């Protein structure tokens, strides 16, 4: 539980990392790799029946989904950041929402 | 079809040293008795049935060999394998295509 909480905290803190550092992908994806290691840890302990899902497995899969979405949204942010000005024209509504409001 | 696989496991029972001419075995009922069966957390018994079979070999035309074969058709409960195996694979497969963005 405590390693999962720490990994979740790092997944949160990825979004404060500046795009110019070039380190969002490494942090988020290594968090996912660590969570896979903890899945391997749990593989030897959890029950093997199929009538319901253990709550710890639910928490682990919730954490993995969170880290996956952190990777996805970091990719989206980097796509916006590294967008070529001459090839890509900013639509006006993007300006009104994300620069003014 | 694992983890959505259905099995059909039989139990052949017979008098090892006595042939049908000296000992005859007959089923008590058409089906195995599941009155005191404990519910499994990984399999569901869809069907069950016992069949009596008499076989005469060419070398032994006067000593038929009898058996009773109880078969159990079982359908796996796939929730454990869906949650623990398939969902992480789906997450990795979805993350695979994000590199092109
Ligand atoms: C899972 O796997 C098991 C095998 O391990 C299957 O069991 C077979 O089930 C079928 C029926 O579904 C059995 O066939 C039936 O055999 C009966 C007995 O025949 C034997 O005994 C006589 C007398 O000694 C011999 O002459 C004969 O050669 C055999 O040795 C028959 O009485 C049955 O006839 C009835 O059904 C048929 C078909 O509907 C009708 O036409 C007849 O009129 C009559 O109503 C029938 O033939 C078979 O023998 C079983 N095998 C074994 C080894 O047990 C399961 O069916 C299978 N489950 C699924 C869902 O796939």
């Amino acid at each position: 539980i405590a390693p999962c909480i720490l990994i979740t905290l790092l997944a949160i803190f990825v979004f404060y990392l500046p795009p110019d550092a070039g380190e969002k992908m490494g942090l988020s994806i290594f968090a996912l790799l660590t969570l896979t290691v903890f899945l391997l840890l749990l593989a030897d302990k959890v029950p093997e029946t199929s009538l319901s899902v253990p709550i710890i497995i639910k928490y682990l899969m919730f954490t993995m989904v969170l880290v996956t979405f952190s990777v996805i949204l970091s990719v989206v942010v980097l796509n916006l950041h590294h967008r070529s000005p001459h090839t890509h024209q900013m639509p006006l509504w993007v300006r009104q929402i994300f620069i003014h409001k | 079809h694992f983890p959505f696989d259905e099995q059909n496991c039989s139990m052949k029972l017979g008098t090892w040293t006595y042939d049908g001419s000296v000992v005859a075995i007959n089923p008590e009922s058409d089906q195995p008795d599941l009155s005191n069966f404990m519910e499994s957390g990984e399999w569901v018994i869809k069907e069950s049935r016992g069949w009596k079979h008499s076989v005469t070999y060419s070398c032994c035309p006067d000593t038929p060999y009898l058996d009773i074969t109880y078969h159990f058709v079982m359908q796996r409960l796939p929730l454990y394998f869906i949650v623990n195996v398939i969902i992480p694979c789906l997450l990795f497969s979805f993350l695979t295509g994000l590199v092109f963005y």
